[PDB]
DNA sequence: ATCACAGGATGTATATATCTGACACGTGCCTGGAGACTAGGGAGTAATCCCCTTGGCGGTTAAAACGCGGGGGACAGCGCGTACGTGCGTTTAAGCGGTGCTAGAGCTGTCTACGACCAATTGAGCGGCCTCGGCACCGGGATTCTCCAGGAT
DNA sequence: ATCCTGGAGAATCCCGGTGCCGAGGCCGCTCAATTGGTCGTAGACAGCTCTAGCACCGCTTAAACGCACGTACGCGCTGTCCCCCGCGTTTTAACCGCCAAGGGGATTACTCCCTAGTCTCCAGGCACGTGTCAGATATATACATCCTGTGAT
């Protein structure tokens, strides 16, 4: 929901009584892509239908390329006490880069809530992924580790061998559709 | 000794609902006290003349929204309005 | 708002700067405290169109 | 102690202007400067010794500045208050 | 050679000014304009330094609002450059 | 044929309306005016005939204290005509 | 019943006059649409303050009064209608 | 269903300095708003010096300063002038 | 003759390491907040009286609305020249730090003249009444404006 | 194109009389001012502490001062054009006076109950003390914006 702002919020149009749709957004952020990608004339841009929510748009590039597309509404607001436990990195990359990064924005991804049985529409869900590459970039409490080879540690190096692993397994049992999730 | 009141107290009490992480200087604390004590005393002042000119001996969480409605513009004087309606429905609640 | 203003200038506190910008940007404020001197307020960085070249 | 308004500097009053938004200054602009700034001064300053005297005293605080502005339209904040 | 044109060094000054908070007015300059005026209702008078100070700030603030105004009515009579009259016309429409 | 050239009258109009002391605005449109201003607030809304006179006396002397200033951002910009933007600059000196 | 295009009350005459007054001597065609549009705000800010006061008060019908309070509120202070 | 004002006091200030000059309705009205207005910020302004020092009570000499805070030159001093006057005769009278 | 580009020059933003003093947090009071109690005056409620606001009617009249012609001001474009801006080198006194003095703010404790408070008495002032006199309006005449024609510049 | 009378044609001032309703003076009466006495505490006063505001010194150095170059800006002049003004005729609804109805403001009488004022007790909040982290400073590197030449178009 947004709080008192006295000018014109042009996101209004989006409301649904006090709440921002997810639904409202997501419908007619991948409409507009659809009809600009019909613009694109050098490159064969053809448009996915939507299924779920995390990625808003899927386009399909001639034969080869598929661009998954998110939506992100971005606060510069202190983040959600919710939030206060997380980014556990204290004894990790330190408290001070937790600090540090906690000075950032979060974000928000229209996202219904997904449960047991059902789903809310109109939920968004918080979204670090900013974070998450920063991490993945800074993965050292030493910050340059791995920018230089005498500080090559294998975290990079374990992540990319267990995205792999789950990757060659999911391809290997697609078919089975036991890793699908 | 002598001795002083502020509002430093709340204040920072109140930083930490709208920014848990964050703190502040003396001197935006020194600015926040001369803050409250302007706003306290318009409000109590138009709710002096509320109770005056409407023939009363006593201010009353209507005088105190009436003042409220008048210093206040737009919005903010409303949300100001629901918060005091409130404490006072709850306080008694409480 | 100073503290989104804080933020904004990689800060971990508000100082009267802060407040002064947040109270300028923020009209209903503007208004109610627009008779304000605030103490080391500073103004915003509104520069007229007719000043600058093409 | 005489004609002070000059220890105004001219850099000084340029720097005030250009704060305004002020890119340029004709050069009559100085003297004319002045010419508000000390009936200012001498509005608010006069009322801060005029709260001293009621007070009794011969040391004028920030508090007797701050009612010498206030009454004017001019809260100041970060002296008290 | 090099040099920046004119204009260019005055938006400058005019970004770095709205910018920061620091006085701009010397001080004991101020301090002492202060005291000739004071002098003139009273003798043997003095000030705190936070008096001083509180002073010089709100005679800045004074100033800059002033220039504000006398800014913007230059640029009515179509000019960048600002004159006496402009700052006695701000005035005057502000009740002077 | 005989008649005044053009700003004769508006001369003779301004000293005859500096003049007179009464009202310039029709009565009954300025009172239905504050009523269709007042309904949107509430309805069930009634006005003594002197409180709508007071309005009236200061809603004008508004306009005519605008309109002084206006005329001297006229003068100003070296005009007689009066312009949208010489009453906006005169508010927005004003601080409206 | 609701009222309507009051604002044209203040017909075109009257601004003038009111130009005038104030030493106005020649007058814009758009004048007339842009002091209505200032006119209009100045109302709107005495009126509801008057119409607060008497709400306050807990009446239905405007006094002088709550219309003086009004415009003292806003600083513009009127004689002879009450004080 | 009463009232009070000024209208009498101002009818005979009118004397003193004009014997032969009448007065409308409307022009008292608009004397009586005058005179309400001036009075509720004198004492206002000599609460607020009571209350800035610390203090209860107003004396003659709160009325003095609000007068010089209120007033503009001339019309302030004169106005100290006779206030001063006023309660020094009071006492001795 | 104009466009844009590339290079240089300059100034800005950027990461980095080190310094320090201004915040954040903890301790020990101590006096203002909170609980508990009575007493009584203000605010709430309803009766009901009647004043004033609302709505409606019909004339009558000035005031608005509309249209037309034509002068006069607003505006754009041009060119002159000078009054400001920018950068350099020399001069100034502002700012910093430290020292030393004591004038005056700030607090304590004592004592008493002053004002809140209450009860009794009364005459200064407010509401309602009549009277008629200064002001607003009417109609006529005087003279004081503005504007054009025709004869000077 | 611009100055100087002299007349014509409205518009505005002055003159004298009508008549009306708003000011100004009088009478009753009533309740807010005045008086007179009591209580207690706010303020006047003297005394003392010791903070902090004044004055002075010398050194460092960033700002201020003055000058020279040159060019972007302000200013005045010209001509177009178009859009307001001023007048006359037609149309509208504002204003005035009168009438009736009734809604809601103003006053009355009465009663609690919701507050002020009192005393008691304890923990929430302020003054002080101490430790270390955020921001300021300063160094050095790299990117961005600005302004002449320089060929391409
Ligand atoms: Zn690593």
């Amino acid at each position: 929901k947004f709080k008192r702002n006295p000018k014109e919020n042009p996101l209004s149009q989006f409301l649904e009584g006090e709440i921002l749709s997810a639904s409202k957004m997501l419908s007619k952020f991948r409409k507009i892509i659809k009809e600009e990608i019909n613009d694109i004339k050098d490159t064969d841009v053809i448009m996915k239908r939507k299924r779920g929510g995390s990625p808003a748009v899927t386009l399909l590039i001639s034969e080869k390329i598929s661009v998954d597309i998110t939506l992100a509404l971005e606060s510069k607001s202190s983040w959600p006490a919710s939030t206060q436990e997380g980014l556990r990195i204290q004894n990790w990359l330190s408290a001070k880069v937790r600090k540090q990064l906690r000075l950032k924005p979060f974000y928000l991804v229209p996202k219904h809530a997904k449960e047991g049985n059902g789903f809310q529409e109109e939920t968004w869900r918080l979204s670090f992924s900013h974070i998450e590459k920063e991490i993945l970039n800074n993965h050292g409490k030493s910050e340059t580790c791995c920018e230089n080879k005498e500080e090559k540690c294998c975290r990079k190096d374990c992540l990319k061998l267990m995205k792999y692993l789950l990757e060659q397994l999911k391809e290997r049992f697609k078919d089975k559709k036991h890793l699908d999730k | 000794r002598s001795r002083k009141e502020s509002y430093s107290v709340y204040v920072y009490k109140v930083l930490k609902q709208v920014h848990p992480d964050t703190g502040i200087s003396s001197k935006a604390m020194g600015i926040m006290n001369s803050f409250v004590n302007d706003i306290f005393e318009r409000i109590a002042g138009e709710a002096s003349r509320l109770a005056h000119y409407n023939k009363r001996s006593t201010i009353t969480s209507r005088e105190i929204q009436t003042a409220v409605r008048l210093l206040l513009p737009g919005e903010l004087a409303k949300h100001a309005v629901s918060e005091g309606t409130k404490a006072v429905t709850k306080y008694t609640s409480a | 708002l100073a503290g989104n203003a804080a933020r904004d200038n990689k800060k971990t506190r508000i100082i009267p700067r802060h407040l002064q910008l947040a109270i300028r940007n923020d009209e209903e404020l503007n208004k109610l405290l627009g008779k304000v001197t605030i103490a080391q307020g500073g103004v915003l960085p509104n520069i007229q169109a007719v000043l600058l070249p093409k | 102690l005489r004609d002070n308004i000059q220890g105004i500097t001219k850099p000084a009053i340029r720097r005030l202007a250009r704060r305004g938004g002020v890119k340029r200054i004709s050069g009559l602009i100085y003297e004319e400067t002045r010419g508000v700034l000390k009936v200012f001064l001498e509005n608010v300053i006069r009322d801060a010794v005029t709260y001293t005297e009621h007070a009794k005293r011969k040391t004028v605080t920030a508090m007797d500045v701050v009612y010498a502005l206030k009454r004017q339209g001019r809260t100041l904040y970060g002296f008290g208050g | 050679p090099h040099r920046y044109r004119p204009g260019t060094v005055a938006l400058r000054e005019i970004r770095r000014y709205q910018k920061s908070t620091e006085l701009l007015i010397r001080k004991l300059p101020f301090q002492r304009l202060v005291r000739e005026i004071a002098q003139d209702f009273k003798t043997d008078l003095r000030f705190q330094s936070s008096a001083v100070m509180a002073l010089q700030e709100a005679s800045e603030a004074y100033l800059v609002g002033l220039f504000e105004d006398t800014n913007l009515a230059a640029i009515h009579a179509k000019r960048v450059t600002i004159m006496p009259k402009d700052i006695q016309l701000a005035r005057r429409i502000r009740g002077e």
